[PDB]
Formats: structure tokens, C-alpha cells, sequence
């Protein structure tokens, strides 16, 4: 209940937003490797058919386009969908945002400088 | 003699600034007190205007009824004339 | 222009990645180091396709933020 | 709700856009059509000023743009900024993706065919819909009266059109479409205001006129009477108070703007008021149908939302038609939305439901499909 | 205020005297031992500062958790401790509503008091069910019940 | 000296006077702004009264301007009924 | 702090120079802005006088001094003067050399390009700053109050100005700039005490006159019923101790001095008071934003702090102004260093971080750079 309670529920605060940062790393870290893990294959073209191999790099090159085609659509989505977010982020900004700017206050100085102010000439040691 | 003198002029500095910390205390004092009383007028004002809107709202809701009232016969006499 | 512009965005991607590809003059070691620089290609691909589905739900997130906050401002 | 997929019953309409869900009751989203850039050179750094308010949002901060409403009179003449009303009629106003919902505009009767089909058009490639229908704007207020004869005159802000339809069978060689709406009665009102000494000439300050002209004017069932008692006693003066104070006094002008209704002389318009075009629409028809056309007009379209519209109407056809026939003028309390009330239901019918412009349809035949059987 | 009063607290019983005599250099001839606008108007006018009572007040019920309108010796520590500012920006906003939402794991736009609770037990610390309760009922003004996003930043509004 | 003390007491005379009369203009002043506070508020609320009953009386102008002009209506109606 | 770099806000004013860095509550120091040669002959060798000592130090041997201002109404008549006075503001009151500091000034409105482009020419030629940035004195009093819209009176020392903003879009053709100010109020009042008796001729004399004026007169409620308390009870005569001596009493020269702010008639001016002004920069405004602009009515600058102006305004403009519309006037108690706060507010937006003249720019297109896109 005490001020140092407070401290603590503060450091608390500041432990579980830690925790959280490191639970966001390990989640990328999983979905680099399953992204790694699912997605393709690798290819062993030793002494084959090479007409043979040649259509197959043009089947391939035709499966890559379609990936780029549906990568491209859901880019150009993506970018539509984070054009409306900061448009709407900007209407909150207009309706609610105002006057909240902080500032810092440093006309007061120190305590040090206080103390010896308010002590005056004897204010050498300390 | 001069230490009473010195301390003589200390004191009337302080009396100075005493006097300038209450002048100021009574002129803000009376310039709320007259922010008060323009805000006692501007509340009698509204209090005389919502008195007068609310008079309007019963005088037409009384009227509303009547005419409803009123209108609801014609119907009745318009379909059986119909 | 709209129509033009759904044209133009499939279609220039498609003249931007499509290349004059002739795969028969090339030997083994070529063949097999194009097939390599596709690969590369696909995993590009793919990253920024996961990064795009990461972000459509971080999109989705905010959208529900975004309400919850319009609902508080009433 | 859940499975299954709904229509959207859209309205581009010259005015208000009004838009929702088929099957309910009432357009989900109804606000102003008007984009409008803003004009002054803007100081504040970091304000987020955008670039163009779309919708209601530019009803709010009309003191600073100059709006601007893309639809002329029923045909579209700023393509860009209709294709920006509809992305934020689908986005923000109903948060439906078009990718999964069929689209039922509208359109007023007589209209260019190039409007249409830049119409289908964008709203397949752009926007990717499944499937788009269009329909015209009379059929829909015929659907919503319940009725399945009848004469409609939907009087909207863009366009007045006159469609006759008999027993299901449509007319087209009755159509009467005048172009004297509402916009015409704004300009015409905020031109006789200045008799007085108000003077409104900004972009923004028709907005006020078109205010005045809603909650203030009505149609007089006798027009000389009215000129003369307005001229002798003051009981008419109508006061009306400004978005800053300094109220008006509407004299005479209050059933002087909708009067031009009846005779578009006022506004220089050579054409018969539209207690005439009705009339002259009727007797085109054949002689047998006649009497059912007199016995079910009906009004629609937000005009005709006048206070004492549906008795000089009445008053004018009884003059000119036949002592026999009876005449009967239908004039819903839900006059505004009846033809998105129509479109409603036409879109939740199920016989309704093989007559969409399916997507494949169009990619095999261009955009000239809207002309085919598929209309 | 927080962040002063939490160092003050973390003062032993010899720092508080020490704190304490430092009180006493600037308390010279208070009546209550409070510091009101004449003792720190005094002060700041042999300083070569210029201000208004208006600032005082400020700081006062920055500190004043009675509402009495003075500031007693603790109030007066907050007062000392205000000569010098560390408590600024906030951290990062986009940090904070980031790890926000990761607080939010069903993602209703508010916390919940299970995750919350769920978040401790991580932790695993001593908890103060009374403390708790003062931090939900400051957050929750409007008495939704959630922490929200504008509720949960003026519970770190000033704070580090 | 003597003149010098003399000065020191009518100093002394002048501090009691102003901190006198300092005290009790802040305590009036203070009193001031408390009547100043409760003021506003009845002010404040009296606008809002007002505001609300605007805005009942223009719904009930625009219910009476509907319901008359359908009487009216009506009894023309009605006389070419009879 | 460390590392990094901070603005320097300075605030050339005519009067006060007010300065510091961005980022804080208050202005760091804070001068009059004069520079007096000495006059007389000088008889003692070795003393170290100087040849002119300018901003706080020639507030202190002004007994034998010619103290002149370098800015007459805005605008900067005597350059080298100008310089002096930010050489020291500079180098003595902040102790920072310019080269590795941006600097913000500001300027009145509708004043002389001439003073502008030389202004920039010297802080990038003589103090050689690495960017530099002039902003108008109004908008920055609108940033201090955290609003967004409103109007501003802000009236210094030499020039009062009247910006009306709405939504943070400047209105250009709004701005009355009046040129009375607190420099033509000392006079006036050295000219009226003259009616006692009291004649104050010199130019140091003139800071005296200055003080009094600062610390008894007042702006009257009422002019007429003020004039006839005055004129027959004796409780408003306030006393004051000259520099060294023989107090002077101050009768109905208390609220005759501040009035000619409302009828610039007094010291023969033509134009209306600051209360009429403002309401026709007001009315020159469109019809729909001028609610927000009598509610959000924003005082600003040091002449604006006479004990009971804010109350006399309010009274005016409602007297002036539509019954209905509310009437409110911001008067927050930091008024003198509204400009300079809102200076220091724009100058720690991160948004603004794109905005300043950077020296490239102005190497490349000469000092007519300022009224280019980088304002
Ligand atoms: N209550 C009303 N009284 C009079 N006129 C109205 C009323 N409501 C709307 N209007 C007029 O009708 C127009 C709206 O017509 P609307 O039916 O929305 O056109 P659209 O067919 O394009 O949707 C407005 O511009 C206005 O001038
Ligand atoms: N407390 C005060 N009461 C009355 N007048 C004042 C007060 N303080 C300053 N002034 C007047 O305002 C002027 C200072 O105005 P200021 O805002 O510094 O001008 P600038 O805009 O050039 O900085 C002084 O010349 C003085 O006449
Ligand atoms: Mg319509
Ligand atoms: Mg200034």
C-alpha cells in the first residue's frame, strides 16, 4: 500500500512489458521457422534431362508468377487497409488529442541550489 | 545607534512588500467579487428563459392535443362521408 | 483511369518480373543457378507474404481498437 | 445473421447517398454527397489536414472547403470523386469489404448510357464486387407501395422522372423526365432571398438555404390567395435563426419556392409543371388503363416531402382530368427512403436472385453487358 | 509525484532525518511545518525567482491526497523532491500500446482483471488486493470495469 | 538614536497594521471565490435547462405545424365532401 | 541534456526580448530592448567605459544615457542596432555560440518583406546559425492555450495584430493590424500627467512614466461612471514614489491612459478600439465559423494585462455582437510569454523537425528563400 508498494507494482509493470517484448521476439523467431519449414522445397538437377529440366523451370516460373500475382494483391491490400487505419487514427487524433502534449519543467532548480539559497552564506560544505 | 538603524531600514523594506502583497489580495478580492455578481445576472437571465421555454412547452403540448383531437373526428366524419 | 489503374498495376508487375527467359541454351550449371535465383525469388516472396498476413491482423486489431475507442467517445 | 451472403442495396441518388443492408427497414447510412477540398493555405503544422472530407464529415467543417457534389442531374460528371464517395460509402460507413457482397445501384430513367457503363464498369474492377445490378429508380418506389400498377412521380434533388407502369408492363414510351429537383429550388430560393437582403453566395452558404428550404417552405393549395394574404396580413412571417445569430424573416417566399414546381416559368424553364407532366404522361398511355393510372399515383422521392404537396397535386389533376375518374394521389410518411425501401425488397426476392451481372458474364462480354438481357 | 514519493519512501529512517533537516533550513518560521504559498513565495523571491502562488498550488495537489489545501511534511518532501525532473516522455507510446494489446491476448480493446491476475501469477510477486482495487478504480472512472487504452495511459501519464 | 527609534516603532506599528488587514482580505477574498464557485455551477446548470427546453419546444412546433396543416387538409376534404 | 541539439526560440519583440531554449515553461532571459550611447563627456581615465551598453545594463546607468529603441512598430529601423542587440542576447544572457544551433524568430503580421529577407540574411551571414525559421507571432499565442481554433488579439508593445484561425486554417484576408500599442499609451500618459504638474521630457524618463503606467493604471468597466467617481470622491487617488523622492498622486489619469485602447480617438487615430476590431475581423469571416470564433476569443501579449480588461471586452463584444451567441475570452495568467511558450511548443513538435530553412537552401536561393515554401 505504501509508496515502495507502488514502486514495486511499477517495476512489476515494467517486468510483465519486458516479458511481453520477449514473448513477441520468441513469436517471430516461430514464425520465421515454421515460414522456413512449410513453404518450399529444394531441387537436385544432377545429370537429368535438361529439355526435361527446362520445362520444369518453366512450370515453376509460372507458379512463381501466380505466387507473385496473389503476393502483389494482398500487398495492395495490406496498403489500403494501413491507408484507412491512419485515416481513422487521424480522425481520433483530430476528436481526442488536442491539448494533451507533456512538457518539461526545469525553471525550479535543484534542491542543492534551494537549500543553499535558503541557508545563504553558510551553505560551504553542502 | 547605526546596528538599530540598519535594522530600522530592513524593517521598512519589509513593511513595503507587506503592503504590496495586500493591495494586491484587495484588488483581486473585489475584481471577484464583481465577476460574481455578472455571473448572478447572467443566471437570472437564463433562469427567466427557461421559465419561458418550459410556459411555451405546456401551452403547445395543450394545443398538440386539442388539434389531434380535432383532427381525429374529421377523419372518422371523412370515411363515413366516404 | 480506375480500370486503368487495376490494368496497370497487374500488368506492370507482371512486365516488371516478366523477362525474356530462353532455357535452352543454357548448360546445367546455368540452369541450376537460375532455378537457385527462383528459389531465392520464392523465398522473398514468401517473407513479405507473411510479413502482409502479420500485418493484415495487426490491421484488424487496431480496426476493433479504433471501434472500442469510437464507442468510448460516447 | 451468419452464413449465407447479403446484398448491398446502394443508392447513389443526386443529394444523399443512402445505403444498407437488403431486408431491413431503413438505409443503414444516410449522409450528404460532397467532396470538398479545402481552400485556405493552413498553418498549424501536424494537424492532420487531409486532403479531401467525403460524406457528413464535410457538413461539419464547411466553413473552410468548398464542396463540390459530383452528380449533376442524375448523370455523373466528376468520376473521381464519385468512385472516392462510394470507397467510403463501403469502408467507413457500412466496414464491408465489396469483395463479398453483390451491389443494387440505381439510376434515373433516360440517363446516358455512358454513365452506366463507367458505373459497372468501376464497380468491377475497382471495387471487385461479385455481382451488380441496375435498376431504375421509379420500379423500386412502385415496389415499396406494395402496389403493381400505377403512375410515379419521384421528384428527387437531381431529376424529376415520371414512369408509368401497368400491371407489372412498364411503358417506355411515357416516360416524362423534366429536369426542375431540388437543387433547382435551393438555387431559385437563395436567388429570391435576396428581396429581403440576405445575401448567400458561398458554396457552403447554399447548404443554409437548403436548411431554410427544408424547415420553412410549403406548397400553397392556391397560389393567388396566398400572394394576396401574404401581401396584406403578416401571420405567414416565419422566423428562422442563422448558424451565428442574427435571425431571418421569411415573408412570402415560403410557398414562393416550391411554386416553382408547378410553373417552371419562374426559373425561365419553358416545360408544364409537374401537376401537368403527370397528366400529358397518363394520357400517352393506352385508353383502357387510364382509370387505374388515375386511381394509384403515387409520390415519392424526397421533393414531394412538402407540406401540402399531396392536396394541390390533387387539386390540379382533378381540375384537368375527366369529373368521372376518381383521383387519388398515395403519399407514404415514408416518402424519403421508398425507393431504397424498394430496392430492399427487390434484392430479398428469390426470383429474383438469377438476374445479377455475374462476374464471369462480364469479363466474357465487356461492359456493354448492362444493355443486354441482364439490364 | 510517484516516482518522488517512491524515493522518499526508499529513504531509511536516518535519510528521512537528514531529508528532514533539510525541511527544517526551508521551513524557517512555518507555523504548521506546511509549506503554503508564503514560506515557498518567500523563498523563491530570495532565489531570484519570480512566480505565482498558482504554480505552488499546482505542485500542492500534484501531492495534496487529502484535500486539505495545505502541504504537510510529507506533502512538503514531494515539494523538495519537485526541484528536479526525471519523469519525462512517457516512454514510447506505440511501445506501450503494443505491449498493450500483448496484454490483451483475447483483444477486446480493454484488460480484462483474469489477464491482468494471469500476468501476476507469471510474475508471481506479493499482491496487494487493496492497491489493485485503487488501480482499477482509477482507471476505471467511467466504472467499466477494464483497463482501456486511454485509462491504462494516465495510469502512466508522468510516470518515467 | 532616538529619532531612529522612533521609526523602528511606528515600522513595527505599520507591520502589525498590514499583516492585519492582509489576513482578512484573504479570507474574504477566499469566501468570494467559494460564492463565485456555487454561482457558476446554478449558472451552468440553469444553461443546460434552457438548452433542453429549446430544444422540446421546436419538436413540438414541428409536430403542431404537421398536425395543422393536416386538419386543414382534411376539413377542405371534408366541405367538398358534403 | 547531452547530446543532441536544441532550438533556440528567440522572440525579437519591441520592448522585451524574450529568449531560451526550446523545450521549457519559461523564457531564459528577459530584457528591454534598448542601446544607449553615453552623452556627456566623461572625466574619469581607466574607468572601462564602454561606447554602448545595451539590453539590462543600460536599464541601470540610464541617468546618463540616450536610450533608444531599434524597433519602432514591428519593423526594424536601425540595423546595427538590431545586431547588437542579438549579439548579446546571443552570447552574454545565453552563453551559447549560433553555429550549432536553429533558431525560430518571430514577426507581426502584414509587415515589410524587406525587414524579413534582412533578418535571415544576417542570422545566416554575420551569426551564421545552421537554420532558421520566422513565424507569425499569433499563431504561436494559439499554440500556447492548446487550442486548435479561435481568434487572437495579441497586443504588444508595438503593434496589435488580430488573427482569426479556424481548424488550423489561417484566414488571410481576416488579419487587422492596428498599429496602436503600449509604446503609444506611455506617451499618452506622459502627456496627460502633465495636467498635474509632472513633466517627464527625457528619454529615461520615459522608463519611468513606462513603470507607472505598469503598475496603476487600470482599464475602467465603465468610462462615464469612472470619469464622475473621480471627479468628486477622492478613492481611487493612488500614490507613487519617484526614483528618488517626492511622490506624485495619480488621480482619473489611472483608467484615461488604458482607455485609448478602446477610442484611439485620444491620441488622434481614426481607427476603432481593439473592442470593434475585433469584431469586424470577426465578421469578415464566413457565415459558419463564427460561433466557434466569439466562443474561443484569445488575449495574448504584455498590454493585455491591465487588472479588468477582460471583463470590459467581454462586455463590449456582447454589446456589439448577436444576442444569442455566447461570448469568452481566454486571458490565461501567463499572458505576457504566450508567444514565446507557443514558440517553444512548435519548436519541440517532431513534426515541424522538416520545416526550418536549412542553409543549403539558402545558399542556393539567395534570402528571398523565406517567402517561398519555407515560410
Ligand atoms: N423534409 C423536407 N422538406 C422539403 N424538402 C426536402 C425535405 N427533405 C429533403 N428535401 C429535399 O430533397 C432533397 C433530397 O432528395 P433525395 O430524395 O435525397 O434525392 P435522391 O433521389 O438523390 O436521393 C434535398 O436536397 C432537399 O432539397
Ligand atoms: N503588468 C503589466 N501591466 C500593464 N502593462 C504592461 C505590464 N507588463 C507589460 N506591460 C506593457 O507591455 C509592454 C511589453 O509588451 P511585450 O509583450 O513584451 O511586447 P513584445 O510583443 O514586443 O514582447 C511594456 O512596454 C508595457 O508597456
Ligand atoms: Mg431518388
Ligand atoms: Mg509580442
Amino acid at each position: 500500500i505504501s509508496a515502495s508498494r507502488k514502486l514495486q507494482l511499477k517495476t512489476l509493470m515494467l517486468q510483465i512489458a519486458k516479458q511481453e517484448l520477449e514473448r513477441e521476439a520468441e513469436e517471430r523467431r516461430g514464425e520465421k521457422g515454421r515460414a522456413l519449414s512449410t513453404r518450399c522445397q529444394p531441387l537436385e538437377l544432377a545429370g537429368l534431362s535438361f529439355a526435361e529440366l527446362q520445362d520444369l523451370c518453366r512450370q515453376l516460373h509460372a507458379r512463381v508468377d501466380k505466387v507473385d500475382e496473389e503476393r502483389y494483391d494482398v500487398e495492395a491490400k495490406v496498403t489500403k487497409n494501413i491507408t484507412e487505419i491512419a485515416d481513422l487514427n487521424q480522425k481520433i487524433f483530430d476528436l481526442r488529442g488536442k491539448f494533451k502534449r507533456p512538457t518539461l519543467r526545469r525553471v525550479r532548480i535543484s534542491a542543492d541550489a534551494m537549500m543553499q539559497a535558503l541557508l545563504g552564506a553558510r551553505a560551504k560544505e553542502t | 545607534a547605526q546596528k538599530d538603524e540598519e535594522k530600522m531600514e530592513i524593517q521598512e523594506i519589509q513593511l513595503k512588500e507587506a503592503k504590496h502583497i495586500a493591495e494586491d489580495a484587495d484588488r483581486k478580492y473585489e475584481e471577484v467579487a464583481r465577476k460574481l455578481v455578472i455571473i448572478e445576472s447572467d443566471l437570472e437571465r437564463a433562469e427567466e428563459r427557461a421559465e419561458l421555454s418550459e410556459g411555451k412547452c405546456a401551452e403547445l403540448e395543450e394545443e398538440l392535443k386539442t388539434v389531434t383531437n380535432n383532427l381525429k373526428s374529421l377523419e372518422a366524419q371523412a370515411e363515413k362521408y366516404s | 483511369g480506375k480500370r486503368q489503374t487495376e490494368r496497370e498495376k497487374k500488368k506492370k508487375i507482371l512486365a516488371e518480373r516478366r523477362k525474356v527467359l530462353a532455357i535452352d541454351h543454357l548448360n546445367e550449371d546455368q540452369l541450376r543457378e537460375k532455378a537457385k535465383e527462383l528459389w531465392q525469388s520464392i523465398y522473398n516472396l514468401e517473407a513479405e507474404k507473411f510479413d502482409l498476413q502479420e500485418k493484415f491482423k495487426q490491421q484488424k486489431y487496431e480496426i476493433n481498437v479504433l471501434r472500442n475507442r469510437i464507442n468510448d467517445n460516447q | 445473421d451468419d452464413e449465407e451472403t447479403t446484398a448491398l442495396v446502394c443508392d447513389n441518388g443526386s443529394g444523399l447517398v443512402k445505403a444498407g443492408f437488403a431486408g431491413d427497414d431503413a438505409p443503414r447510412a444516410v449522409f450528404p454527397s460532397i467532396v470538398g477540398r479545402p481552400r485556405h493555405q493552413g498553418v498549424m503544422v501536424g494537424m492532420g489536414q487531409k486532403d479531401s472530407y467525403v460524406g457528413d464529415e464535410a457538413q461539419s467543417k464547411r466553413g473552410i472547403l468548398t464542396l463540390k457534389y459530383p452528380i449533376e442531374h442524375g448523370i455523373i460528371t466528376n468520376w473521381d470523386d464519385m468512385e472516392k464517395i462510394w470507397h467510403h460509402t463501403f469502408y467507413n460507413e457500412l466496414r464491408v469489404a465489396p469483395e463479398e457482397h453483390p451491389t443494387l445501384l440505381t439510376e434515373a430513367p433516360l440517363n446516358p448510357k455512358a454513365n452506366r457503363e463507367k458505373m459497372t464498369q468501376i464497380m468491377f474492377e475497382t471495387f471487385n464486387v461479385p455481382a451488380m445490378y441496375v435498376a431504375i429508380q421509379a420500379v423500386l418506389s412502385l415496389y415499396a407501395s406494395g402496389r403493381t400498377t400505377g403512375i410515379v412521380l419521384d421528384s428527387g434533388d437531381g431529376v424529376t422522372h415520371n414512369v408509368p407502369i401497368y400491371e407489372g408492363y412498364a411503358l417506355p414510351h411515357a416516360i416524362m423526365r423534366l429536369d426542375l429537383a431540388g437543387r433547382d429550388l435551393t438555387d431559385y430560393l437563395m436567388k429570391i432571398l435576396t428581396e429581403r437582403g440576405y445575401s448567400f453566395v458561398t458554396t457552403a452558404e447554399r447548404e443554409i438555404v437548403r436548411d431554410i428550404k427544408e424547415k420553412l417552405c410549403y406548397v400553397a393549395l392556391d397560389f393567388e390567395n396566398e400572394m394576396a394574404t401574404a401581401a396584406s396580413s403578416s401571420s405567414l412571417e416565419k422566423s428562422y435563426e442563422l448558424p451565428d445569430g442574427q435571425v431571418i424573416t421569411i415573408g412570402n417566399e415560403r410557398f414562393r419556392c416550391p411554386e416553382t414546381l408547378f410553373q417552371p416559368s419562374f426559373i425561365g424553364m419553358e416545360s408544364a409543371g409537374i401537376h401537368e407532366t403527370t397528366y400529358n404522361s397518363i394520357m400517352k398511355c393506352d385508353i383502357d388503363i387510364r382509370k387505374d393510372l388515375y386511381a394509384n399515383n403515387v409520390l415519392s422521392g424526397g421533393t414531394t416531402m412538402y407540406p401540402g404537396i399531396a392536396d394541390r397535386m390533387q387539386k390540379e389533376i382533378t381540375a384537368l382530368a375527366p369529373s368521372t375518374m376518381k383521383i387519388k394521389i398515395i403519399a407514404p410518411p415514408e416518402r424519403k427512403y421508398s425507393v431504397w425501401i424498394g430496392g430492399s425488397i427487390l434484392a430479398s426476392l428469390s426470383t429474383f436472385q438469377q438476374m445479377w451481372i455475374s462476374k464471369q458474364e462480364y469479363d466474357e462480354a465487356g461492359p456493354s453487358i448492362v444493355h443486354r438481357k441482364c439490364f | 509525484d510517484d516516482i518522488y514519493k517512491a524515493a522518499v519512501e526508499q529513504l531509511t529512517e536516518e535519510q528521512k532525518n537528514e531529508f528532514k533537516a533539510a525541511f527544517d533550513i526551508f521551513v524557517l518560521g512555518a507555523e504548521d511545518g506546511c509549506i503554503s504559498t508564503k514560506e515557498l513565495g518567500k523563498v523563491m523571491r530570495m532565489l531570484g525567482q519570480n512566480p505565482t502562488p498558482e504554480e505552488l498550488q499546482e505542485m500542492i495537489d500534484e501531492v495534496d491526497e487529502d484535500g486539505s489545501g495545505t502541504v504537510d511534511f510529507d506533502e512538503f518532501l514531494v515539494m523538495m523532491v519537485r526541484c528536479m525532473k526525471d519523469d519525462s516522455k512517457g516512454k514510447s507510446e506505440e511501445e506501450l500500446s503494443d505491449l498493450f494489446r500483448m496484454f490483451d491476448k483475447n483483444a477486446d480493446g480493454y484488460i480484462d482483471l483474469e489477464e491482468l491476475k494471469i500476468m501476476l501469477q507469471a510474475t508471481g510477486e506479493t499482491i496487494t488486493e487493496d492497491d489493485i482495487e485503487e488501480l482499477m478504480k482509477d482507471g476505471d472512472k467511467n466504472n467499466d470495469g477494464r483497463i482501456d487504452y486511454d485509462e491504462f495511459l494516465e495510469f502512466m501519464k508522468g510516470v518515467e
